[PDB]
């Protein structure tokens, strides 16, 4: 961790002004005027533009059935099921359940990549090189690269607040650690090892 | 009707044989529905998947066999497939099909198209919205996602349909439909726009590149009593046909009103009321000009569920010298119906 | 087949596949029945309903599809409804049913209309009391309102269809027919007459403002052996088409017989010989000339009441030198037949 | 489904109701598939007779109800029947069916027309042997009389049928299959000849007294695995167009090759690639051209045995310049399935 | 009760009673019963009873029972069409709420608001008469079905109807020529027959 | 004792036909088909060629006064031409039993049952047994359809086929008229046992 010292200062800026003061607050807003059917109903369209470029990551990691998993996602779900606001492949199947996708970050870190100093940018949060900033390469071919970068910002901002809504309750064990900096950034090891292994 | 049922897929074959005559003054050619035999038979079936607890598949397809064509060169005449569409339904989500199925603006003209032979005058086939129209899709949900009970919205597609004629032809389009049901009473409102065939455009009758349809509808429907009524207005859709210079096209507009009481009797026999305007306006070398105004007055008698018989007389308000040429006559139906 | 029986409402899906084919010299032009394939199948509903203990709701649909048509643009070629229509049985009352349905002198016309491919030369389709025919309600009553047994009549009315073609065209008519069956025997006459429309009189061939129709019949039905008899006069109604003039029209006058004695052996063949003459008279420009005049030998095999085969040959007694131009060369049709 | 089994006969009544749609550049004229709406239904029956324990009757027909049609004029465009026949299943001695039935080339050409919407190329309609055709006298027997497991032969006479238009007529004929299959594999090849008519002879395109048909074909059909592969020649039998100097008539020769390889996942999906080129020689003033020259990726979901829906992209590799006219364009379908 | 011209009607109900039935009607009726044949009769007392349906309907509804009313219509329809024009009695065969019933046509209108008799009367050849109800509804006339109806169909409706009425009487036929005043009886009969009807 | 005119003729005909052209030629070809011919290909064919004599059967049956077996026959050749493939398949006796394939009833047998007679029995060279009445008188039936099309190959190719068919399946039983007395009065009392009962 070399930045260390400057990520803990962006993730001060995040965690007791940014967030609490705006984040925390724009996504209070999001659950309680948002209908339920409206907010599942979103995120379920904004992952149907990844899911083409999951299948195609996990054609390159070597397994064509969960690639084509994917595919029978995004398939299932523009067509029936009213361009990706539907999940059809999960009513559907149990093996078509959405999972959290595995992008190009994945296959850099599946064929052995490593990252590169873990940093935490204000507004943005947690930053890794070859995860994020890896993922862009699913930006290059189709789906994802028919979005405008307006529609990019309002995809990231739509994504970000309801991820941030769907933590209201453990807000306080975040909270209540005595370096809440490193379980945020053990937590994101986790999740993003876990994926590519 | 249900003539098969097992592993969760079951089969509803039904249809009808009307015998049916048309009344009316001479030939029938001054009518508002002509004369002679009007006998026809209809077939289709309803099929319907369990797939699991949210995933109920279906399809339908339904035509319509003449009665009253001879078996040599007409045999054919007025015979169509009037439904053919397949689709899918999830656990209080939706559902959504694509074929040839009802336009939305119909979500709300079926509040009056209960009459036992006529009414439903603006219910136009292959017109945009109104009626059946091949190439919809369409997102359905009731109950508003679980929450809302008694609400129900629709959502449409309509691919454009370049056909031979002005008449059946369309472009693309889309439209909508919003219903709140309560106790007995009903509220909708429908609204589609589309484009219009270069076809359509090079009409001498009707003038836009974009056709527009709405309707708005009140229902009470309970304790045998059946009220209904219909407003709704159309902007280059409605398709007219003038009959002294001979050709076709649209109404640039026209305002359409349509009301519907009917009671049903305990003992069988379910009289019908019903008054039906459709008022033209800004009509290529004609103005204002009315094409459906009538009273109705008719009854059904139903001996049970498969079984029934009715009589339909429309008192045809419309006048002699109508600009557009609309039938003037009254014309009354009698008809008997098996039907499973 | 009966596929439905539910709640006092049952449904009959019936249909067959029948593979045909007929021979005749050359191209078959000369030949009674003409040359080729003629394979086809047929579909139909019969449903009919318990209302109560004196009611019978009933109705009837039946389609027939070619399998002769490429998939092509020929395809709907032959394709016509045969039945629809829709009534009520009372109790001993009788029955009324209006529609597209058999007109009454085919219930004299039946008995001798029992070979396996042709013969019942004069049951005419669209024309009049002969054969299937739209717009025709029919009151029928048997056994005389419970009073007399096995005597039956029925008495028709026939709504005008003004076609396009004079051919299958007609007037407003009446008729009627009575039966009597006593062990094994049975006798039946029936008469109908109707106005010809204006395209019918327009016609080269026959003239007169009224049509009629009537024929006689007697039958022997028992012991597997089955003989039948038909006796008919025709007046501007039986439809004929001069080949060298190209014109069609109505024979002014025709006289109709027809014969059929088959055995029924009990390892499965119905053998049949039959003999059919009808000679016109007052034809425009040529005076006395035959339409129908054959002798047929012919079998049908019977496996089981689902499947059969049969040969059918017509021993055509028409002459080179007919001066309308009927065919003079035999005609001789093989069948295999799936029904249901 | 199987709707009536009782008394020993069985009668399946089946259908399907597809939604489908078809997505090429622009108004889809020069496309491999054309655009818009391509839905429509299907029914039919297969009914079978248990005569006794050697003797099996049945029958079957088949409609195509076209659902991209208006309820007006063109209601009965593409309205077909597909099948119509009836036959005899004798022991292990074989069976015999006439009718309106499958061309004996299909018992090869069958192998790679596996894709979800197009493919089978080569499988023309009303085309000899390759396809669906009218008049077909049809021996087959399975596993050679009991004695060689396996192993299947077809002999099939086609009876001349002169119809309106060159595409659609074809004279005498006579054709044969033989079949080997073993655990997962097959082989078959089948050849096929007929005289062409006066008028298919007296066609621009498409010399010689004799038309002719032959296939070969491989197949794998294991583990959720299916790869096939199909090699044939015609001489004077692939209906061909031209669409410069709008004549039609027959490719003098082509050589056809068709591959099919798709897996079927478990849980529902079956992609599926496949690359199908058929190029025709001796061209009336053209010489070697290419009909058909594509890959094909596409799949299908499997809901249950009643539902799904595919998406067939058919990358089309034929030229620019193509000297008869075939369009160059890409199709890709899109389809919903409910099928009963 | 009230009976003013009871002098006058009893030598009238006499010349019908001892001279116009005996020797007339009452043969007749003999004849009906004996050579019309049961189909036959129950066909035509349908079929006139249909020619007073559409009446018995316009009356029902003057006197606010739009139910009743609307029951007679569906008698007239069905019989009409479906039973060969009055014959069949299609509607009573299909509910028993559209059971045939005695007519109430524009006597009882009146005698529902308020109106009555003033004095009975009793023709000769005619039998019972009342200014209210007989010839009160002749007021049905006056419009459809009823006024498709020529002088001679009009008596010979209710002449055909009287001959049936006369066949089912001739089995009590006989116990009113075993009282003491046969007038009192077929002059209480009418009231309590006219009053049901109008009440 | 029975009445052999040309007793001497016959038993040196009947030699010729046992000890030479019956072990030289005949029934070695005998073998070639039992050894080679699938079963399916040789039942397929007497069904073929016994249908050929169906409708003669059928005539001469109306002549015999039983039109019953006469429509039988027909029903025989019906189905079986048009169903059974021109006559391959039996599908008349898959469907009734009262349509079984029996022995044909020919002319001859239409003589004979209305009591002609056969007069002189002979035996001929390469044909085997001969009488005037049924060989030959049988012949008649050549005057009328199905038999009145067959071209002089295509009859003896009939009469051989059928004939190996028949040698075929005799040479089982083959040793059992080897080891008897008297094979000539075997051979023909086996003739005349066979076609009165045909006759009678
Ligand atoms: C055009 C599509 C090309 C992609 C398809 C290629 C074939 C892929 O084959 C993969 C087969 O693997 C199946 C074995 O199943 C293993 C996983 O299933 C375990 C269930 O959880
Ligand atoms: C709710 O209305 C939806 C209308 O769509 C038709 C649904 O198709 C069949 C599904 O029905 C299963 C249970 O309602
Ligand atoms: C056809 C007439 C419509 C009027 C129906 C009102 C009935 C109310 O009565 C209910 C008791
Ligand atoms: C023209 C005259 O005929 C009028 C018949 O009208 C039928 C009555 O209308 C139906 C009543 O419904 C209640
Ligand atoms: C003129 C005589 O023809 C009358 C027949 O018209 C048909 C009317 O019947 C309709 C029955 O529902
Ligand atoms: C063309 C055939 C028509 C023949 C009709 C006459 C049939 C006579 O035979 C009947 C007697 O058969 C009695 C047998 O009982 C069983
Ligand atoms: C079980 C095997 C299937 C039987 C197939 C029979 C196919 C028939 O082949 C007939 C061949 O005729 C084609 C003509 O080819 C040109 C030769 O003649 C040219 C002009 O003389
Ligand atoms: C090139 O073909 C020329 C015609 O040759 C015909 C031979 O046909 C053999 C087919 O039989 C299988
Ligand atoms: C899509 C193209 C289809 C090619 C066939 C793929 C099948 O191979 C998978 C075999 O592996 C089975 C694993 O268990
Ligand atoms: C023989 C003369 C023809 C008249 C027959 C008409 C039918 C009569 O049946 C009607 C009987 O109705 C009785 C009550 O219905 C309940
Ligand atoms: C001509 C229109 C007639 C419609 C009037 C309907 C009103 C009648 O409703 C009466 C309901 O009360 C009786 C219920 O019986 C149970
Ligand atoms: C207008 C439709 C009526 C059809 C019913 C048939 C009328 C026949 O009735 C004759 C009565 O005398
Ligand atoms: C091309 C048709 C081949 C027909 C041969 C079938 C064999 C017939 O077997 C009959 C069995 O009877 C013993
Ligand atoms: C050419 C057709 C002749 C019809 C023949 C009729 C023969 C009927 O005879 C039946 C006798 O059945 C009794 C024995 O079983
Ligand atoms: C030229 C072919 O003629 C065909 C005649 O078909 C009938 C043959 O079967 C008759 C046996 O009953
Ligand atoms: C065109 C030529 C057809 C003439 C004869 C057709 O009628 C025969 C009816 O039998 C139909 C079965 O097919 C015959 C089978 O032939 C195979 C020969 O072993
Ligand atoms: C073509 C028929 C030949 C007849 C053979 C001759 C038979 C003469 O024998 C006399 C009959 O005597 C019976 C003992
Ligand atoms: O070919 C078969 C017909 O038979 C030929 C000669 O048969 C010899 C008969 O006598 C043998 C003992």
């Amino acid at each position: 961790d070399p930045l260390e010292g400057f990520n803990r200062t962006m993730f001060n800026f995040n965690f007791n002004v940014v967030d609490p003061y705006v984040l925390r607050p724009v996504a209070v807003a999001w659950r309680d005027y948002v209908p339920q059917p409206a907010r599942n109903g979103l995120s379920n369209f904004t992952s149907n533009l990844e899911e083409p470029a999951v299948m195609v990551n996990y054609f390159l990691q070597g397994d064509p059935y969960k690639g084509m998993v994917h595919f029978t996602r995004f398939f299932l779900n523009t067509i029936l099921g009213m361009g990706g606001l539907i999940d059809v492949a999960g009513m559907a199947n149990p093996q078509l359940q959405r999972v959290e996708p595995h992008r190009f970050g994945s296959t850099l870190g599946h064929y052995g990549v490593g990252y590169g100093p873990y940093v935490q940018l204000p507004f943005y949060g947690s930053f890794t090189l070859r995860d994020e900033g890896g993922d862009m390469a699913d930006g290059l071919y189709p789906v994802l690269s028919w979005l405008t970068w307006p529609m990019s910002i309002g995809k990231w901002a739509v994504e970000g607040i309801e991820t941030r809504a769907q933590l209201l309750d453990s807000d306080g064990l975040l909270r209540q650690s005595s370096d809440p900096y490193i379980l945020m950034r053990e937590a994101y090891f986790q999740r993003h090892d876990f994926i590519a292994n | 009707a249900e003539i098969y049922n097992k592993d969760g897929n079951k089969v509803d074959l039904y249809g009808k044989a009307v015998g049916l005559h048309y009344f009316s003054k001479g030939n029938g050619e001054n009518s508002y529905g002509g004369n002679g035999d009007m006998t026809y038979a209809r077939l289709g079936f309803k099929g319907e998947t369990q797939i699991n607890s949210d995933l109920t598949g279906y399809g339908q397809w339904e035509y319509n066999f003449q009665g009253n064509n001879s078996e040599g060169a007409d045999a054919q005449t007025g015979n169509k497939t009037r439904l053919a569409f397949a689709g899918l339904k999830y656990a209080d989500v939706g559902s959504f099909d694509y074929g040839r199925n009802y336009g939305v603006v119909y979500d709300a003209l079926g509040y009056t198209d209960m009459l036992p032979e006529f009414g439903g005058d603006t219910a136009y086939s292959d017109d945009f919205f109104v009626g059946r129209v091949g190439g919809v899709a369409t997102y359905r949900n009731s109950n508003f996602f679980g929450l809302v009970d008694g609400l129900n919205f629709a959502v449409q597609y309509l691919g454009k349909n370049e056909r031979d004629t002005a008449r059946r032809s369309n472009g693309d389009g889309v439209g909508g439909s919003i219903s709140y049901e309560y106790e007995g009473f009903g509220i909708v409102g429908a609204y589609g726009a589309a484009d219009r065939t270069n076809l359509q455009e090079a009409q001498p009758l009707g003038n836009g590149k974009k056709a527009e349809q709405w309707a708005t509808g009140l229902k009470y429907d309970a304790n045998n009593i059946y009220l209904a009524a219909n407003y709704g207005e159309t902007r280059n859709a409605t398709p007219i046909t003038n009959k002294f210079t001979n050709t076709s096209g649209f109404a640039n507009k026209t305002q359409d009103v349509l009301l519907v009481a009917q009671y049903q009797f305990d003992f069988g026999l379910r009289p019908s009321i019903a008054y039906t305007k459709s008022k033209a306006k800004d009509v290529e070398g004609i103005g204002d000009v009315d094409l459906v105004n009538y009273f109705e007055v008719g009854a059904t008698y139903y001996f049970n569920k498969n079984m029934s018989t009715y009589v339909d007389y429309i008192i045809n308000q419309i006048d002699s010298d109508n600009k557009l040429g609309v039938g003037s006559d009254d014309t009354v139906a009698v008809g008997i119906v098996y039907q499973f």
